[PDB]
């Protein structure tokens, strides 16, 4: 982990004004839908994202 | 009129079926029906036909301006296939 | 020599006014096939022992396929009357050199051709098709000779082969026109240059034998048609 | 017959001391093979050289075509390095206990019936 | 691996390629559709 | 040597020149010791110390060089000093005289 | 063959003399008359038919499959265009019982 | 009438299998085959080497047909889905025979045509044979 | 803009998809193609007389180890 | 002993100095970019007297180089017919019938009116339900190298080409395929 | 003599010589074992698709229309192509019978009508181009169409449509608002257009366009 680079050199160097609540909308759209089985151990990670 | 099956049937062959089925056997084959080894057989006589027809071809046309089979009647007949044979006639 | 091909075009497939270009680029194709049909008889003849064009160099260049057999028997039999010793020497020429098939004298080939040919009459058009035949290296002689006939040192023909190679470049012409056709079918499913430039790349690469896995059996000159 | 000693030397000098008398037979037609292509490769350059004589360069030329498309040889010490590298930063899958050797997910495999025949 | 190569700086060759591009044979009222446009 | 290099050049058509055919003969030592060396990959390996036929064509179907067609494997060929071959055999006497197809050939 | 029954679809002892004819020949190469045969068995008379289903039944074999094969890709239909030739193949079906 | 009755063993893939043979006994074979070919086409004699080349060429090209079905065997087994219906019709596509409906043209028209016209020269000869003595 | 990749496989086979791995390859083979066939025409070029011209000319005797026939003037 | 054994010569040794790209643009390479790599390709070299006709030749040569693999790698998937020989033209239907009906037998034998004559290519031999394939893999062209290896006859460019191929082989492991049936049974 | 005489009067009578042939062709099929029906159900097919069975295209009476139905009351599954039924029922009068055996067929096989819920980029298995079942469903569109049925036609394709503007266009037009109807053809038509260039042909709407 001593200074790990995968996506830092590729990381998404645009403006995109808009880009973080539409994605993040659709994060609870899909995790909270459907699915209970598989869900248990991902609705913690929706709170400090 | 007739089917291939018996058709089959009417040909024959001049290679015995312990050579292609020894070729089977090289390759990874059973060679343990006689059904199939017939056609290679057949694929075989016709590549070699060909070749002695156009040698007999060759050779029926080479000083008329017994039939001894030499190299100049065979580089030329191998030369359109892509078969390019030189031997040394000497030392 | 452009004015001879706008008018032949018209017979084939490619009609209704085609381009200028295109037939310049047939030409090219054609004159190259012509001289390699020229080289490639230097050493049929020079094997031979002859310093002359035999008769029988033309046909036993053309041995391999024999529906292109029975149209060369055809064009030396009813239009090559209007001939007596021409007749006698190709049945010598055939029992000179046959075994089962060519002592003999539906090709799906030319009944096609003339049933595209009927097609084209049906749309005066019939009138315009009748005055575009014979008019195939056929008026004039003397430009022919100098379109081909570059060097002429050692072997020349006298009378009879200067005819054979025009009816061979005609029939190269409809061989090349036929193989356009073929690359225009897979399109839909006036002819553009890359039609002709893909048959060309299609009729170089053959299936011969002893091909795969190997790449030691190189390619020679292609053909003469 | 000076060649068939030489021959068996140069078998000899890489550590071979029985051998058939018909391979010998066989280099010679090789070597008779290699330069006959190869000064008829001299000729058309010389042809095409537009001289009379044939120049010893054209020799060259026909000699380094040979090498180019009818010799196979690995490219050594450069390329498969490179494929090292660029598939260094791939990981391994973890090692997960069931009944040991495992295979490869069905579809991927050299097991399937033809679709046309049937029963 | 392969589809941030898509996403990452890749619009050269999707907004300003794929403009001005004649239309596939398949749709072929769209032409008469603009030609009824402009005239 | 460089002598043999001059008599096959002679009919091949035309001659060669002194500075060349030291080079000539030098490629041809090395193609052949190349031929020898990958030929020998495929002989001490299955296991063998014997020279066949095969393993020479092998050697020469994966270096992209055409196998050299007409040598058998029985011991023939005999120098007599000149390489004559003008055995005028029938083939009639030839097609149906001796044959078994016994092989007998268990493990 | 073709050129006397196309314009007297009517004759009853001339068809019939003319059938008597081609019968005979039948039971004595001249094997290329397939529209003259297959004609002889729908004109005007069962006697005739059945004439000629004696040498069309006993030229074959008393099995079920290979008479089905015969129907479908051996006999071509094209003699009779304008009849139901399956009145036909109810015979072969049918020779072969007890 | 000739129709393919399917009541035997050759109908399907039930046979005998082929006795095994060693290098030197099959190379023999290849000569004897090879010669009695080429006798039919219409020669009397010929050399040694001649031979020897035509084998090998013959067994050059028997290895490589069989080799390129084994790749074409293989790969569709791990597919399903064959692009031509049959594998012996495929690879004689990469080979250069169009079909194996034209086997049977190529055996009527160089044994069955062949030996109908090789008849009639000895029949004709017999009749000067008999006119002249 | 006109004849990237898609066009080319309308050219021989109507119905043909290429994966979006496949396309960057062919490129590169091309790229290769491109530097194999102008490296030889420069070596040919040098040879004339030690240097001439890059010529249509020489380019026809090159391609004969291609095996291919432009069906240009020549 | 060991002493007559030869060395292999290195071909890294003899390189070319060095002294003063179209292929992640998605291209095929125009006239116009081909000109500046000829000009700065023939300077290393020494060339004058920059031409025309030689880069509509390469263009040309690059353009069949590319349909000749393609052609190969469909030709390894689908079924074609050969006319008078060698000449690939249908690349398309099944067409082509089978050799073990009587049926086709007589139909090679024969060779409103044009519907039909369609029927007799396009519905006398196949499945009832024929199956495309999926579209080209890494696999596919791989494989059509190896069998032909005809389309690139240098060594300098089959070679190199070959190992990236090799490289860039993936299919999916057995973990992925719950996440598509798990995707599968959430959608019904 | 019974067999004789029931010969005779199929001859004399066409109707009962047809009834008698679709009451016997199932019989004697059910007699073969698992050994011949392979075999024939596999040459039949070109036996349909014979240029010798057109010239009794005009007559009512034909011996192609019992023909075929003597085969379809066999439990034994016979293949068939059905891309031959939709030219089979256009010329010897087989338009119903024609239909009722593709419903027969194409809703047990694969049990999932083509619709296509997500795009391929979560799919990893990539199984086809063609979808299984479409040149099936496109001969039963046509049959439909010919036959003039349009309230059946417009059902099939409100569940096999992916866009959702192409299945409200056609059930505008169902009754009638043309103009809106139009509208909504053109709005499918530019839309796909913004689609089309961003991605290939996509070969999975033929007949769409």
């Amino acid at each position: 982990e001593s200074g790990c680079a995968n996506i830092v050199s590729a990381a998404p160097c645009q403006a995109e004004p808009q880009q973080y609540e539409v994605q993040f909308g659709r994060l609870r759209n899909f995790l909270t839908d459907s699915d209970s089985q598989h869900s248990h151990e991902v609705m913690p990670l929706l709170y400090p994202l | 009129l007739v089917d291939f099956l018996m058709q089959l049937e009417d040909y024959t062959p001049t290679i015995p079926d312990a050579v292609t089925g020894y070729y089977l056997n090289r390759a990874g084959f059973e060679a343990s029906d006689p059904r199939i080894i017939r056609l290679i057989s057949l694929a075989a006589q016709k590549f070699i036909s060909d070749i002695a027809n156009d040698a007999l071809q060759h050779c029926k046309m080479k000083g008329t301006a017994k039939y001894t089979l030499t190299m100049e009647d065979l580089t030329p007949a191998l030369s359109e296939y892509g078969i390019n044979v030189k031997k040394p006639h000497y030392f | 020599f452009a004015t001879e091909l706008q008018s032949m075009m018209y017979s084939l497939g490619d009609a209704r006014r085609p381009l200028h270009e295109t037939a310049v680029l047939v030409e090219d194709v054609v004159h190259t096939q012509l001289i390699n049909l020229l080289q490639q008889a230097a050493e049929v003849s020079q094997l031979r022992g002859a310093r002359v064009i035999t008769p029988e160099d033309l046909l036993f260049l053309m041995r391999k396929d024999k529906k292109k057999l029975r149209r060369l028997l055809k064009y030396m039999f009813i239009r090559d009357y209007k001939i007596v010793k021409g007749i006698d020497e190709d049945d010598l020429l055939e029992d000179k050199l046959s075994g089962s098939n060519n002592a003999n004298k539906i090709d799906e080939v030319k009944q096609e051709r003339m049933e595209r040919a009927e097609r084209q009459t049906r749309i005066a058009q019939y009138a315009e098709f009748c005055e575009s035949r014979q008019l195939s290296f056929s008026k004039k002689a003397s430009k022919f000779r100098d379109w081909l006939d570059c060097s002429s040192m050692e072997i020349k023909p006298n009378v009879v082969a200067m005819e054979i190679l025009a009816y061979l470049a005609y029939e190269t012409v409809a061989q090349l026109v036929d193989l356009a056709l073929l690359v225009r079918q897979d399109m839909v499913t006036a002819i553009q240059p890359c039609h002709i430039r893909e048959a060309i790349r299609r009729y170089s690469h053959r299936i011969g034998p002893l091909s795969p896995f190997t790449n030691a059996y190189r390619r020679n000159g292609m053909a003469f048609l | 017959p000076k060649d068939a000693q030489m021959m068996a030397q140069i078998l000899k000098d890489m550590g071979i001391t029985e051998y058939e008398p018909r391979v010998i037979n066989q280099m010679l037609e090789f070597a008779f093979r290699y330069v006959t292509t190869i000064l008829d490769d001299a000729k058309i350059y010389s042809s095409h050289a537009k001289k009379a004589t044939v120049d010893a360069d054209d020799v060259r030329l026909a000699i380094q075509c040979r090498a180019d498309q009818s010799f196979t040889s690995p490219p050594p010490r450069d390329f498969l390095l490179d494929i090292a590298r660029q598939r260094n930063q791939t990981p391994l899958p973890l090692i997960k206990p069931y009944s040991g050797p495992r295979l490869p997910p069905d579809r991927y495999c050299l097991t399937a019936p033809n679709y046309r025949l049937k029963s | 691996k392969r589809c941030f190569k898509r996403y990452s700086r890749s619009s050269l060759n999707r907004q300003q390629d794929l403009s001005h591009c004649p239309p596939p044979p398949q749709l072929r009222l769209l032409d008469f559709l603009q030609k009824r446009k402009e005239r | 040597p460089r002598e043999s290099v001059r008599l096959m050049a002679e009919s091949t058509g035309l001659e060669l020149s002194d500075e060349v055919a030291a080079l000539l003969a030098e490629d041809v030592c090395y193609r052949l010791r190349e031929a020898t060396q990958n030929s020998s990959q495929f002989m001490k390996h299955t296991k063998r110390r014997k020279l066949t036929v095969e393993d020479f064509n092998r050697a020469l179907r994966w270096s992209s060089v055409e196998a050299v067609c007409g040598y058998g494997s029985q011991e023939a060929l005999p120098m007599r000093p000149y390489f004559p071959e003008d055995r005028e055999v029938n083939l009639v006497e030839l097609a149906l005289a001796t044959n078994i197809p016994k092989g007998c050939a268990e493990t | 063959m073709t050129y006397i029954e196309k314009r007297f679809p009517e004759d009853l002892e001339l068809n019939a003399q003319f059938l008597d004819l081609v019968n005979y020949v039948y039971r004595d190469l001249t094997a290329k008359l397939e529209p003259a045969f297959l004609s002889g068995l729908r004109c005007a008379q069962p006697l005739i038919r059945a004439k000629f289903f004696e040498v069309f039944d006993n030229s074959m074999k008393r099995r079920v499959y290979e008479r089905l094969l015969y129907v479908t890709c051996s006999q071509n239909w094209e003699a009779m265009g304008n009849h139901f030739w399956i009145k036909q193949c109810i015979e072969l079906l049918l020779a072969v019982c007890e | 009438i000739r129709h393919s009755d399917p009541e035997s063993d050759f109908y399907r893939g039930k046979g005998e299998p082929v006795t095994e043979l060693s290098w030197h006994s099959c190379r023999q074979l290849l000569y004897q085959a090879v010669a009695t070919i080429l006798a039919h086409a219409g020669f009397d004699c010929a050399n040694e080497s001649v031979l020897e080349t035509l084998t090998d060429v013959a067994h050059e090209y028997c290895l490589k047909f069989t080799k390129l079905l084994r790749f074409a065997v293989d790969r569709e087994a791990r597919l399903g889905q064959t692009p031509f219906p049959d594998v012996m019709e495929q690879v004689f596509h990469e080979v250069g025979i169009g079909s194996v409906l034209s086997l049977q043209k190529f055996w009527q028209h160089r044994i069955k045509d062949y030996h109908s016209y090789m008849l009639q020269i000895s029949k004709q000869l017999s009749e000067e044979y008999e006119r002249i003595v | 803009t006109k004849k990237k990749l898609q066009d080319l496989v309308r050219e021989v086979d109507p119905n043909e998809q290429l994966d979006e791995d496949v396309e960057e390859m062919l490129l590169q083979i091309a790229d290769d193609f491109i530097e194999s066939v102008v490296t030889a025409a420069c070596q040919l070029a040098r040879h004339r007389k030690s240097s001439t011209l890059e010529v249509k000319d020489v380019q026809l005797h090159l391609e004969r180890q291609w095996n291919m026939w432009i069906p240009g003037f020549g | 002993k060991f002493d007559h054994r030869f060395q292999p010569q290195n071909p890294l040794s003899g390189a070319q100095q060095f002294v003063a790209l179209c292929s992640h643009t998605m291209m095929l390479p125009t006239r116009g970019q081909l000109e500046g790599r000829m000009i700065v390709t023939a300077y290393e070299h020494g060339l004058d007297n920059v031409t025309e006709e030689a880069v509509s030749a390469v263009v040309y040569a690059v353009e069949n180089h590319l349909k000749d693999i393609l052609t190969s790698v469909v030709s390894r998937r689908k079924a074609y017919r050969l006319r008078d020989g060698h000449f690939k033209y249908a690349f398309g239907s099944n067409v082509t019938p089978q050799p073990y009906l009587k049926n086709s037998v007589v139909a090679y034998n024969n060779l409103d009116d044009a519907e039909q004559q369609a029927a007799l290519l396009l519905a006398c031999s196949g499945d009832t339900l024929p199956a495309s394939l999926p579209p080209v893999n890494m696999y596919d062209l791989f494989e059509a190298l190896q069998v032909h290896r005809e389309v690139i006859p240098t060594h300098t460019v089959y070679a190199l080409n070959i190992e990236r191929i090799i490289t860039k082989l993936w299919h999916p492991n057995h973990e992925e395929l719950q996440q598509d049936k798990v995707h599968r049974q959430r959608l019904a | 003599a019974l067999l004789s005489a029931f010969v005779q009067l199929c001859h004399i009578s066409t109707t009962l010589a047809e009834k008698t042939w679709v009451q016997l062709f199932p019989r004697l099929w059910k007699i073969l074992s698992d050994r011949q029906q392979h075999a024939l159900a596999g040459e039949i097919s070109p036996f349909l698709c014979s240029g010798s069975h057109q010239v009794q295209r005009d007559c009512q009476p034909s011996a192609l229309n019992c023909f075929v139905e003597a085969m379809s009351q066999c439990v034994p599954p016979i293949p068939i192509r059905p891309c031959v039924l939709k030219y089979l029922g256009k010329t010897h009068n087989l338009w119903f019978r024609s239909t009722l055996m593709l419903e027969h067929q194409a809703f047990e096989k694969g049990l999932s009508l083509q619709i296509k819920p997500k795009q391929t980029t979560e799919f990893y298995e990539q199984e086809s181009i063609t979808p299984p079942q479409q040149e099936i469903l496109d001969s039963l569109a046509e049959l439909y169409s010919l036959l003039q049925e349009e309230d059946m036609w417009a059902g099939l394709w409100q569940k096999r449509c992916k866009y959702s503007e192409t299945a409200t266009a056609i059930a505008y037009e169902q009754h009638g608002f043309f103009e809106q109807a139009q509208e909504s053809y053109e709005k499918a038509m530019d839309k796909a257009k913004k689609e089309h260039e961003r991605s290939n042909a996509s070969p999975a709407i033929f007949p769409e366009y």
